[PDB]
């Protein structure tokens, strides 16, 4: 499902949890915060 | 074909997208489809 372009949710506001197209990976602000908060090791890249 | 999982040899790469049939890794799947 895709959210409509116009965010007319009767005053309720969800920008901080909806995807942000600016980021190369379409993650929300809180998702980016969570991803940065974890210092993951051994990601498993090609190397 | 080069993928994040490694080198895949013997499978043709296409830009279409379908349901996963044989999961390879890193978002790549392989399947038997069409001359097959
Ligand atoms: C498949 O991927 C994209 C689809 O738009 C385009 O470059 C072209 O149709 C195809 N390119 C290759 C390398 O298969």
């Amino acid at each position: 499902y895709k959210t409509p372009p116009i965010k007319d949710f009767g005053g309720f506001n969800f920008s901080q949890i909806l995807p942000d197209p600016s980021k190369p990976s379409k993650r929300s602000f809180i998702e980016d915060l969570l991803f940065n908060k974890v210092t993951l090791a051994d990601a498993g890249f090609i190397k | 074909f080069q993928t994040r999982a490694g080198c895949l040899i013997g499978a043709e790469h296409v830009n279409n997208s379908y349901e996963c049939d044989i999961p390879i890794g890193a978002g790549i799947c392989a399947s038997y489809q069409t001359s097959q």
